């Protein structure tokens, strides 16, 4: 509810940080080119918990994987915001992903271990 | 472990980067051979001989690496030990196209260098190599190889030589383009040419013989500029210098020269000074252009120019993908010649590519002292690209393209809206502070200069054996540096925010004027900034930042040499920090000379490497050092020979040098090692007083050879602002601001 | 004044060899091998040497009466001649990666389409009084080229085979078989020919039928036998080999219509064929036996109820457009027989008749 | 509004003129109150890209009080950005009266070097405020240690 409402008005508030730019800092960009990046896998974990709860049947057992393979191969620069920042979000992903889906294991074992990996080097 | 690292790599089979393990093996051992190099022993020959010969090939499987360090390797290979006699000459034959055939390029002066006598076995081996990448897509060595090869022809058997005589004659042909647009643009004003080849012919005439055929063909040249202007020689060659000039002068010319044929009467070495003298204030009046922009003014564009690969010379690049980008085509006949050094020339070349590029006329220049110093540059802002900090600022500092072209002209690449703040912030100080009057002409630097003189013995071409007082040097700092820097303070700041309608964009922009400025300061005390007046540090006036053009003077040479005694890490003049606000910020861009600092340091290899193959290389760095300064300017010719009898600058510049990547603080011990010759009790003390009363000697003290992280820096500031070191150096570096 | 007539004159007074420029391009190009020859001297370097004869024969008889003395040796014997060794090389290198490959035949085409232009442009205007085709004994090259008019449409674009080029081809051939007719010995002509005249024509033409399914592959050869063939109606020597091939079978390609009409076989593409197959045939056939299948056609549960009236009509109402383009292209008043002769059909065959007849003339 | 020109060139057709019209000690002392007013606006309108035009019309007047009295990054610098730090420059050559002549701590304008710090700061650029901070930081003394 309330925050849809919240990232709606948070979104318009970069949509006012985005005047300034004559001389741009990398700071004004990095920081938001960063930001969206975040915001991005926020959205899309929205909208395909609501409907991986609401299909089909047990399809999750066979689809989503769209939203790691989407996750997986997002890069850095050199901001050290980013690679915490997208634990931040896809942590809250393994739980409520994880709460959403109970509405295979050893998979699911190779899937969660294939997530470690990459988010660490 | 290694062992157990490398050819498991190659049992594997999928991925885990040959480079990966490959090129740490070949630094294991290369710094193994250098060190070992360094001392010798029966278990350390021995074992340094069971060690070194082994790297010498996985160098060239993983070479779609970077591809530098590479072209380093090669030479290196084979002068440094056993070069082999059969092992080299296969697998280095299928390395080339094993590795991009355009890593064949990345060593341009090198391989052709190489092909003659520095290889002695290419002739065996990499003359297949060049002659495989040769007849296809090779226009760029065609340049390079006819520099070095016709200079000498060492010993050989029969097949060595003519192999290479008849590649040269693969760029008479399809090629007789080549020297068609040397033998063209082989220009410009007289005076460069004649006083040059004067210096060049007469610095040989005084020593022990070598006359023969030293001084008989050293007459030819001339000739050429004045024998054949109305012969069957220049019939071939004509100019518009030839049309009227090379003529009007040939009548004068050819008594007073052909009485020089049989001169060789040493005492006449100076005596040709009064006709050259004439002939050359006679020379720059005429340099009026209309001569070489009419005769140039005969371009083909016919037949695609009969396939003609011609690019922008030395637009063949380094690093993979050659793709043959630019074109020739034809120049626009305008052509405009300019107040500088060798009064060299501005050129519009007008690429195909829908856009035009304006070049640079150095005839009167061996533009190879300075290759290697821009490729090491782009090898510079070009490893930034693996440091953060150095991503996070966005610190690279410009390039540019070095064209060494004939082994008398190179040509060099010219951005517009960059400017030389001197002149700008002299005419721009102009139409703001007074019509003209002002008082660079009255009393400041004519004053202060007159002063001292009056504080030595009498003229000013000694004062070096003076600059006694600690105190009263404080008083021609104070009171000039007070009153004149503070005048281009306002002026400079005017300047800016003149040039910035945008009240704000004055203090934007200043960023990149300042971090510019930081990153040619560390540019610097990687190596010596010599003839390098506020004239030779050149503003950018589009992204408001600054970019530095010249390098005559590299290493020691910069500081080192008796008739002009310098030394300071960087041009600190005072009016530009005068310019940062009242800052402090200086004192923590100093961050951004640290994280430069850093970043260099970290990787000793290439960087040696690099600089390594640069100092020794180049005649025209020790063996030509010589020739470079005394070309320069007179003053310098009778010092250095009689302080260069029987001594070499190579390997010991050089292992300075890396000592000052290593943790040579203060610039303390490379003070000391241009202090070593003249003159101790004179200059040495004098460079130790930035280093003795105690609010500087923070610059003596901290000094530790134990790889301290922002010393060098902290230090290396205070460094430059101990006012003593400018206002003693010289008249040029205007330290009055 | 007479601009050629006059200026030549005193051009060959003061010099014979006073015009031709360059020498080849083949071993010269494997001694080089580059790109850019493939840009200027196989697009222009050859043709450019070409335009500049083609244009000056047009103009005075000076490549009749005064080329033929130029030269017999030495640098001459690698002018002319061999140029046609690179027409050959022509249909060579037209044979044998992306856009750079397209220029390569896109510049094949726009030389060899010109040089076939100028073997024209040559022959039917520059030999008058019929002796100057015997210069150039490589008289076979360009035979065993221009003909392959098919194996061209392989050889150079099938692109190019839609993008006009093969809107331009017919009238190349047009032009070339042009200067083939009539005024060269007849026997060029069956050496030219007489190479895949009959055989194949009635066996490719059967063929469609006995093909039948991937038809549309086939059809595209068809259509290049049958316009190549159109090509030959501008062209002779037609009448030795094609109206026996005409009483006999363009009245085969009327069985074509007859048979094929039955099935409603493969798609409106064939079903263009037919106007084609029936174009290219009445163009030489007589119109006689076709009113005759009119209404003999005519005379000879719901399947064959509605065949009764669909042999009777859709043989009319398919190929209407051309037969009525066909017979009132050719002969008045022998339709009004035909059409009397039909009776109650009169009406579709007449109406349409004057309908498409005022539509075309004016 | 974009023609911020018309209240520059108002300005200079403010001060100018009270330099060459008539009597000028009382007035020129007269029209520094106004900076109370520009001021206590600046604590009222919140978020305004006009009012930080006045501010830089404020440092290019030739104004000392504007500099002081001045917290405008604190608003002033919320959304205006490069346009506050514009007033600095201006500030420090004569606000900043005790740096220059190099005396001590306890005289130097105490807060007009702290808004600059936290106004480069906001803009935490990637050389501004690492910057910054050990520069108004450095202005006193215990921070050679820390930093």
């Amino acid at each position: 509810d309330r925050a849809k409402y919240y990232i709606q008005n948070g979104i318009q508030s970069f949509m006012q940080n985005y005047s300034s730019i004559d001389v741009l800092l990398h700071q004004s960009r990095l920081t938001k080119l960063q930001s969206v990046q975040a915001l991005t896998e926020i959205q899309e974990f929205i909208s395909f918990i609501s409907k991986q709860g609401n299909l089909s049947s047990q399809v999750p057992l066979k689809r989503l994987l769209n939203t790691w393979t989407n996750r997986y191969p997002d890069a850095k620069m050199d901001p050290m915001n980013i690679w915490d920042d997208i634990i931040t979000n896809r942590c809250f992903f393994l739980s409520k992903i994880e709460e959403k889906l109970t509405p295979i294991s050893s998979l699911i074992r190779s899937c969660k271990f294939s997530m470690k990996m990459k988010m660490i080097d | 472990a290694e062992e157990e690292a490398q050819p498991p790599s190659w049992s594997c089979g999928p991925a885990a980067g040959v480079i990966d393990a490959y090129m740490t093996l070949a630094d294991f051992c290369d710094q193994q051979l250098r060190k070992e190099e360094e001392n010798a022993s029966v278990i350390d020959s021995a074992e340094l001989q069971a060690y070194p010969a082994l790297v010498v090939e996985k160098m060239l499987k993983a070479l779609k690496l970077n591809s530098n360090e590479a072209r380093l390797k090669f030479p290196r290979l084979l002068q440094i030990i056993e070069r082999y006699p059969e092992e080299t000459l296969s697998l280095m034959t299928k390395e080339i196209s094993s590795v991009p055939c355009w890593q064949f390029i990345s060593w341009i002066s090198h391989m052709v260098a190489l092909l003659d006598k520095d290889q002695a076995v290419a002739v065996q081996h990499s003359v297949e190599e060049i002659t495989d990448n040769y007849p296809q897509a090779i226009v760029y060595p065609f340049i390079i190889s006819s520099e070095s090869y016709s200079f000498k022809d060492t010993s050989t058997g029969h097949k060595n030589k003519e192999f290479v005589a008849r590649i040269k004659s693969k760029l008479d042909q399809g090629g007789v383009i080549q020297d068609f647009i040397n033998a063209l643009d082989q220009l410009s004003n007289p005076e460069l040419l004649f006083k040059d080849w004067s210096n060049d012919v007469r610095a040989e005439l005084a020593k022990t013989p070598v006359n023969k055929k030293n001084i008989e063909k050293m007459y030819e040249r001339m000739y050429a500029a004045l024998g054949d202007p109305k012969a069957p020689g220049l019939g071939a060659f004509r100019r518009k210098f030839i049309q009227t000039f090379g003529k009007e002068f040939d009548k004068h010319f050819g008594k007073g020269g052909s009485k020089l044929l049989r001169m060789k009467l040493s005492d006449f070495n100076d005596i040709t000074n009064m006709l050259l003298l004439k002939m050359n204030k006679d020379s720059k009046p005429p340099g009026n252009l209309k001569e070489c922009s009419p005769w140039m003014s005969d371009f083909k564009v016919e037949f695609l120019r009969n396939e003609l690969e011609i690019p922008g010379q030395y637009d063949g690049r380094g690093k993979p993908l050659p793709e043959y980008h630019v074109r020739i085509a034809g120049f626009d006949e305008r052509v405009t010649v300019m107040a500088s050094l060798r009064r060299p020339k501005r050129i519009i070349i007008r690429g195909h590519d829908e856009r035009e590029h304006p070049f640079l006329v150095k005839g009167g220049e061996d533009l190879r002292q300075d290759q290697r110093v821009e490729q090491l540059f782009q090898v510079m802002n070009g490893i930034l690209a693996q440091d953060s900090a150095c991503s996070q600022r966005a610190l690279q500092l410009r390039t540019y393209s070095v064209v060494p072209m004939t082994s008398r002209l190179g040509l060099i690449e010219w951005l517009e809206n960059t400017v030389t703040l001197k002149d700008l912030l002299l005419n721009t100080m102009s139409q703001e502070e007074k019509a003209a009057y002002l008082s660079d002409p009255r009393a400041p630097p004519c004053e202060y200069k007159d002063w001292l003189t009056k504080m030595s013995g009498k003229h000013d071409v000694g004062a070096y054996m003076l600059m006694y007082k600690g105190a009263n040097r404080t008083e021609t700092v104070t009171s000039f540096r007070k009153r004149e820097s503070k005048v281009p303070a306002d002026l400079l700041k005017r300047a800016f925010v003149r040039m910035s309608t945008s009240p704000e964009a004055f203090l934007a922009l200043r960023s990149h004027f300042a971090s510019s400025h930081a990153l040619i300061c560390i540019s610097h005390w990687i190596l010596g900034i010599g003839d390098r007046h506020l004239n030779n540090f050149m503003v950018a006036m589009e992204t408001g930042g600054v970019i530095g053009i010249d390098f005559g003077h590299a290493f020691g040479s910069a500081t080192q040499f008796l008739p002009v005694p310098e030394l300071m890490p960087f041009r600190l003049t005072r009016q530009f920090i005068n310019l940062m606000l009242p800052m402090k910020e200086t004192g923590l861009m100093y961050s951004i000379m640290v994280h430069a600092l850093r970043a260099f340091r970290s990787d000793p290899g290439l960087l040696t490497n690099t600089m390594d193959v640069f100092v020794k290389e180049p005649s025209f760095d020790w063996k030509n050092f010589e020739q470079k300064m005394l070309k320069k300017g007179g003053s310098w010719i009778q010092e250095i020979n009689v302080a260069e009898k029987n001594w070499y600058p190579r390997q010991k510049i050089c292992y300075a040098k890396r000592k000052l990547a290593g943790a040579n603080p203060a610039v303390i011990t490379c003070d000391e090692l241009l202090l070593g010759h003249e003159k101790a009790p004179a200059f040495r003390d004098y460079v130790a007083v930035a280093r003795g009363s105690k609010d500087h000697n923070i610059r003596a003290q901290e000094p530790e050879s134990g790889l301290s992280e922002e010393t060098q820096v902290k230090c290396l500031m205070d460094q430059a602002t101990d006012p003593n070191i400018l206002g003693r150096t010289w008249e040029g570096w205007e330290p009055w601001m | 004044k007479e601009e050629g007539v006059s200026f030549l004159i005193n051009t060959f007074e003061g010099g014979g060899c006073g015009q031709p420029s360059g020498i080849l391009a083949q071993p010269t190009l494997l001694y080089l091998r580059g790109p850019f020859s493939l840009q200027a001297t196989l697009c222009w370097l050859d043709l450019l040497l070409a335009a500049l004869e083609c244009y000056n024969t047009f103009i005075g008889e000076r490549t009749v009466g005064a080329l033929q003395v130029l030269g017999t040796e030495a640098q001459s014997s690698l002018l002319k001649a061999v140029a046609f060794f690179l027409e050959s090389i022509a249909m060579h290198d037209i044979i044998a990666s992306p856009q750079e490959g397209e220029r390569y035949n896109y510049s094949k085409c726009t030389v060899v389409v010109r040089i076939m232009e100028f073997t024209t442009t040559l022959l039917n205007t520059s030999p008058e009084g019929w002796k100057l085709l015997k210069k150039d004994l490589c008289n076979t090259h360009l035979m065993r080229v221009l003909v392959q008019t098919l194996c061209e449409p392989a050889s150079i674009g099938f692109n190019i085979g839609d993008v006009q080029v093969m809107a331009h081809l017919p009238d190349v051939c047009v032009n070339l078989m042009k200067a083939l007719k009539m005024s060269p010995y007849k026997d060029i002509l069956e050496t030219h020919l007489r190479e895949k005249i009959t055989a194949q024509s009635i066996e490719e033409l059967c063929a469609v039928n006995l093909y039948g399914p991937d038809a549309q592959v086939d059809r595209s050869r068809l259509a290049a036998v049958v316009s190549a063939c159109k090509q030959l109606h501008r062209a002779g020597l037609l009448h030795n080999i094609l109206p026996s091939q005409s009483t006999d079978l363009h009245h085969s390609v009327g069985t074509e219509l007859l048979s094929l009409v039955y099935k409603g076989i493969a798609p409106g593409d064939e079903r263009q064929c037919l106007p084609s197959l029936d174009l290219s045939c009445k163009q030489l056939a007589s119109g006689l036996l076709e009113l005759a299948f009119a209404f003999g056609g005519l005379c000879e549960g719901s399947v064959i109820h509605f065949s009764h009236g669909e042999y009777f009509y859709s043989l009319f109402s398919e190929t209407i457009n051309t037969e009525l383009l066909k017979n009132l292209d050719l002969a008045v008043l022998e339709l009004m027989q035909s059409s009397v002769d039909n009776t109650k059909m009169v009406s579709a065959v007449l109406n349409g008749m004057l309908d498409q007849s005022f539509r075309e003339r004016a | 509004i974009i023609a911020k020109q018309l209240f520059s060139s108002l300005f200079s057709g403010i001060l100018k003129e009270m330099d060459k019209f008539k009597t000028l000690s009382e007035k020129n002392n007269i029209t520094q109150k106004l900076l109370q007013d520009f001021n206590r606006f600046l604590n009222t309108t919140f978020s305004f890209f006009p009012p930080f035009v006045s501010c830089i019309q404020d440092i290019s007047c030739q104004h000392a009080a504007l500099l002081s009295l001045d917290p405008a990054a604190v608003s002033a610098g919320c959304l205006a950005s490069l346009q506050q730090p514009v007033g600095i420059r201006l500030l420090e050559e004569a606000l900043l009266r005790l740096l220059p002549a190099e005396l001590p701590a306890k005289r130097v304008r105490g807060k007009a070097r702290l808004p600059p710090d936290v106004l480069r700061w906001v803009e935490l650029a990637k050389l501004y405020r690492s910057i910054g901070e050990y520069d108004v930081l450095r202005g006193i003394f215990t921070s050679e240690i820390g930093t």
